[PDB]
RNA sequence: AUAUUGGCGAGAGACCGAUAGCGAACAAGUACAGUGAUGGAAAGAUGAAAAGAACUUUGAAAAGAGAGUGAAAAAGUACGU
RNA sequence: CGUGGAGGUCAGUGACGAAGCCUAGACCGUAAGGUCGGGUCGAACGGCCUCUAGUGCAGAUCUUGGUGGUAGUAGCAAAUAUUCAAAUGAGAACUUUGAAGACUGAAGUGGGGAAAGGUUCCACGUCAACAGCAGUUGGACGUGGGUUAGUCGAUCCUAAGAGAUGGGGAAGCUCCGUUUCAAAGGCCUGAUUUUAUGCAGGCCACCAUCGAAAGGGAAUCCGGUUAAGAUUCCGGAACCUGG
RNA sequence: AAACUUUCAACAACGGAUCUCUUGGUUCUCGCAUCGAUGAAGAACGCAGCGAAAUGCGAUACGUAAUGUGAAUUGCAGAAUUCCGUGAAUCAUCGAAUCUUUGAACGCACAUUGCGCCCCUUGGUAUUCCAGGGGGCAUGCCUGUUUGAGCGUCAUUU
């Protein structure tokens, strides 16, 4: 959050022949009179720094989530979709595949 | 004359070095140093100067004796020494 | 090469003593040689076989003045503890442990009885 | 070396803690000679060099390649 | 009262801050009492203080300060709490009698500010709180 | 400004919220935390009942 | 400047013992990318100020 | 139980990828500026390996031309593309 | 249409050459764009369904960097002035020696210093850069060398002032005050002669300190010497202070 | 018709975009509580066989001791015998030390490497002068010790 603004620059005003970004004050270095904040500039800060209180996680009614892993469920045992999903399963005995609890 | 000629008079001065802080600036007339305070009981130090503190504060040094408290207390101040083993 | 701890720590305070002159002096020749000489690592054993010396040469000298106030209530801040400007000042154990009469008293009769629930 | 094979000066980079008096008694100690006058300079990169003259009864050019440099 | 310490009375700003001379102290004369001797006897420790005598000029106070390196305290039980270092210059925090009450600190609604500590207060019902499943 | 036909909000932001916000990314880190405590009071505190 | 101070006299002959060309071997040692040194100073490009 | 843009030790990311990301990926709060408070940069990449071009020739030299190294010199410490 | 990153899938392309870049070569699309060949390259990278955004530039006297025309152009004209020859060198209008012609004309272009610089001093080597032509020369580059004190200064003193202290203000950073409403000592010295050191006469004392390399102030002169130091070294001849 | 201008192309320049890299940055989370008068943070000057820096160190100076590991370090040098060993190492760990001049900074000062005082000791005729060596003298406050002040004030000699 202090990315870009770690500078005292100001506005030079017009009448310098210069657009009128904030530059840098003082001498002696190439950082001296450059464009200062501000998103064409380099160095500046970015357009609207992007920020953690970003909405990341999504909420979802419980039983939408239901209804989806449902649905889900059911189409593991369509073998036209478990093959379309890129699945070999070209050769598997039956649909859906039970096998022995030793497993 | 204001600029070019009167410059030609500037060999007098107004800050030499500081005993504690090292900068070219102890006012020797107001025997005070504008950067670290001295001869202040405190160290000169502003908030709205956080690039001020942060170029001087602790770290900037060599730490001498403050390095090594981490590990110290990781080993809970020991007393003695190791022991040597067998063979 | 160069001396070794453990080779010093039989020696006597004077051995040692006399050891460290002898150091000093095979140290002055190698400075007056480094000169009309181009490169001389050997003055570098030397120069450290001196600090191993001063090092056990101490290591007696401070032993005995720890040894000649062992029990006494005031030993040399020196041989104190280092510990921790704090720790140092916080309440010893006896003090730290100090309850008191009426709590005496009290945790005796009443103290945190273990007991457990189902039957 | 000049300053030996004419001088009767012996030329040595001192401690820069060291004075007048504490050079002429380890150049007495140190090389069992006699000090007639020393003189003391700071060179300009720090370091500390002692003039001392000894007296007639020495030759500083002797107990100099007796030290061993020359 | 305080008199604001200001120039030639000259205050630069808006006119309700143009006072100097009605302004009073947020803290007791009992609190800069303690917190004075408290300054000059800093080995010691403040317990607490009150009132003996005024006059128009002055007020007086008696500070009753505690040893915390006096093994006599360190021992009793009773008094070794102000020996911790959590307790260092306790009237320069308002942790002394003469604080707790200049702080505004007891129960009820009448310290609805001040008494979870003003500042905190704020603080808290000042601050957005953002869930991770937005409420 | 004021236009179209909207409800009146009363969104208070005006004071710097930014500096005072408090997301809660450790809500499954100190739940974690919050349990790793339960059981471990549980451990000392022998078969006492919490 | 005539009859310096030896706060100043020392100062000198610091700066002076800096002033200096980069060691020639270290550029042999293995993985070194010092080239020269970037620090070389001249009583008439750069003031020590004191 | 609560706080925690500091300190020490860790595990991470639908972050940035050298004009980006901290000012600083580098002898960066350095070089430099200013009486002072303060201001404050630029600057990463030969090759797996220096095998960093022996030798000859032209030249006052720097270098050129051959030769040689290398998978490559359409990689020659001006050096990936 | 296109871009960075994400889930899924083509068991997708690839050192037998990924990506990238070049190309009045080719094809597809109204277009955003897509595809291919040839050259260059050298370690990665696509398509389709979906997710996501720091997602598309000609402009903002925009930001950083890089490059043009201007242009071999403006210009390199203050401060009297140069010339012959030898040497050296790969090389000489410019370096060194020699000669000539001249100037500064002691109110200096002479001989020293204060402030300031900080090695620029001196020697040897030496020309990539710098000295706005040049360079074999240099306050440049490289490597070395060099600054010697009882008497010269600082150090002592007081100046305008600066500023601890007992105090008195101030929420506090601190402000005031300097003998200040303060119990503010340091010396003569015999005793004792278990001892060189308690004691016994005792006067004296509105008293920190810092502040002058031009003010005040104890004392050195001549000759000789170095590549460069000298009222500092040598030689001789003195003087002050303390004991 | 050259030259010149312009346009395209190849090769060569200039410049450093593109692509690919990444011991860095950035944000999230988890565990922990340890500066200082036992002189901290910070500052100055030094310290290597050959170092200007960065890094590390402090006159025992790129380190001394202790412990682990077990043969390096490496630009060159040099070692080193210790390579079935109390033992390489610019290793790791670290419990013993050293720790210049400073800094809250403490005898007084400080644009000064300026100026005092005390004890022990060593030289020079020396208890008094000089020099060398070692150890010392800040302020506020608390508890205690010793020595004191006040017709503040008690009791006594007689
Ligand atoms: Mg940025
Ligand atoms: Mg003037
Ligand atoms: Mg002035
Ligand atoms: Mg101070
Ligand atoms: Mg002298
Ligand atoms: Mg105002
Ligand atoms: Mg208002
Ligand atoms: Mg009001
Ligand atoms: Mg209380
Ligand atoms: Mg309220
Ligand atoms: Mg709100
Ligand atoms: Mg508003
Ligand atoms: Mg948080
Ligand atoms: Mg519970
Ligand atoms: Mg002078
Ligand atoms: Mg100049
Ligand atoms: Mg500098
Ligand atoms: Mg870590
Ligand atoms: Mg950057
Ligand atoms: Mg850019
Ligand atoms: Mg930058
Ligand atoms: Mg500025
Ligand atoms: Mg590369
Ligand atoms: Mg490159
Ligand atoms: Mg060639
Ligand atoms: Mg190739
Ligand atoms: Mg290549
Ligand atoms: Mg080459
Ligand atoms: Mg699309
Ligand atoms: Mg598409
Ligand atoms: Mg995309
Ligand atoms: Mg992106
Ligand atoms: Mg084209
Ligand atoms: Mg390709
Ligand atoms: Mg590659
Ligand atoms: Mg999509
Ligand atoms: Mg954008
Ligand atoms: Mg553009
Ligand atoms: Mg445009
Ligand atoms: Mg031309
Ligand atoms: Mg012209
Ligand atoms: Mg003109
Ligand atoms: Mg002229
Ligand atoms: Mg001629
Ligand atoms: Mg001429
Ligand atoms: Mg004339
Ligand atoms: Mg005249
Ligand atoms: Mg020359
Ligand atoms: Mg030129
Ligand atoms: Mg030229
Ligand atoms: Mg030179
Ligand atoms: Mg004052
Ligand atoms: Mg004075
Ligand atoms: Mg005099
Ligand atoms: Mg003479
Ligand atoms: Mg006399
Ligand atoms: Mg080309
Ligand atoms: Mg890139
Ligand atoms: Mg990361
Ligand atoms: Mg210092
Ligand atoms: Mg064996
Ligand atoms: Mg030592
Ligand atoms: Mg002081
Ligand atoms: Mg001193
Ligand atoms: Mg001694
Ligand atoms: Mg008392
Ligand atoms: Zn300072």
């Amino acid at each position: 959050e202090k990315a870009g603004h770690q500078t005292s620059a100001e506005s030079w005003g017009t009448g310098r022949a210069v657009a009128r970004i904030p530059r840098v004050g003082g001498g002696g270095t190439g950082r001296s009179g450059q464009g200062a904040f501000g998103n064409m500039c380099r160095g500046g800060r970015m357009f609207a720094p992007t920020k953690t209180w970003r909405k990341w996680n999504v909420k979802v009614n419980h039983n939408e989530k239901r209804y989806a892993t449902a649905s889900a469920i059911a189409a593991t045992a369509v073998a036209s979709l478990v093959l379309a999903r890129g699945h070999r399963v070209e050769k598997i005995p039956e649909i859906p595949l039970v096998v022995s609890t030793d497993l | 004359g204001k600029g070019t000629p009167s410059f030609g008079k500037r060999h007098n001065k107004s800050h030499t070095l500081c005993n504690r802080c090292g900068r070219r600036s102890f006012h020797v007339q107001k025997k005070t140093c504008s950067s670290c305070g001295y001869p202040a009981a405190k160290t000169r130090s502003y908030n709205w100067g956080a690039k001020a503190k942060r170029r001087h504060t602790t770290g900037t040094g060599r730490m001498r004796y403050l390095k090594h408290v981490s590990r110290r207390f990781k080993n809970g101040f020991q007393t003695g020494s190791a022991s040597k083993a067998s063979a | 090469a160069g001396v070794k701890a453990y080779e010093l720590r039989t020696k006597s305070k004077e051995q040692l003593a006399s050891q460290l002159v002898d150091l000093k002096k095979e140290l002055a020749e190698l400075k007056v040689q480094k000169l009309s000489r181009p490169s001389l690592p050997k003055i570098k054993t030397v120069r450290k076989s001196i600090a191993c010396v001063l090092t056990v040469i101490n290591e007696q000298q401070r032993e005995a003045v720890r040894q000649l106030y062992k029990g006494k209530k005031y030993q040399p801040k020196d041989l104190r503890a280092k510990k921790t400007r704090a720790l140092r000042r916080a309440l010893t154990k006896f003090e730290a442990s100090q309850v008191t009469e009426k709590q005496r008293k009290k945790q005796i009769a009443f103290p945190q009885r273990k007991y457990a629930i189902k039957a | 070396m000049k300053k030996v094979e004419d001088g009767n000066i012996l030329v040595f980079q001192v401690s820069m803690k060291a004075n007048k008096y504490q050079i002429k008694k380890a150049v007495k100690e140190l090389y069992e000679v006699d000090v007639l006058k020393v003189n003391t300079l700071v060179r300009p990169n720090g370091t500390k060099k002692a003039y001392v003259r000894l007296t007639a009864d020495y030759d500083a050019l002797d107990i100099a390649n007796r030290i061993g440099y020359i | 009262n305080r008199k604001r310490p200001v120039p030639k009375g000259a205050t630069y700003g808006k006119p309700t801050n143009q006072g100097v001379n009605e302004l009073k102290y947020q803290r007791s004369l009992r609190a800069t009492a303690e917190e004075r001797v408290g300054r000059r006897a800093a080995n010691l420790r403040v317990l607490n203080s009150y009132w003996v005598n005024q006059d128009s000029t002055y007020k007086y106070f008696e500070v009753i300060l505690v040893d915390p390196q006096h093994k006599a305290i360190r021992r009793d039980a009773r008094y070794n709490w102000i020996c911790d270092p959590v307790h260092k210059h306790r009237e320069a925090r308002g942790l002394t009698a003469t604080g707790k009450k200049s702080r505004g600190i007891n129960k009820g609604h009448k310290f609805n500010n001040t008494k979870a500590g003003r500042r905190k207060t704020w603080k808290r019902q000042n601050t957005l709180s953002l869930w991770r499943y937005r409420k | 400004a004021i236009s179209k036909n909207l409800p009146i909000l009363k969104n208070h932001f005006r004071k710097h919220w930014q500096e005072r916000v408090k997301v809660h990314f450790d809500q499954a880190g100190k739940k974690v935390s919050r349990r790793n405590a339960r059981a471990t009071r549980a451990a000392k505190i022998a078969p006492r009942p919490l | 400047a005539a009859q310096k101070s030896f706060r100043i006299k020392q100062k000198m002959a610091k700066a002076k013992k800096q002033n200096r060309p980069l060691p020639q071997w270290i550029r042999l040692r293995t993985n070194n990318t010092i080239r020269y040194n970037a620090k070389r100073r001249n009583w008439r490009r750069t003031k020590m100020n004191i």
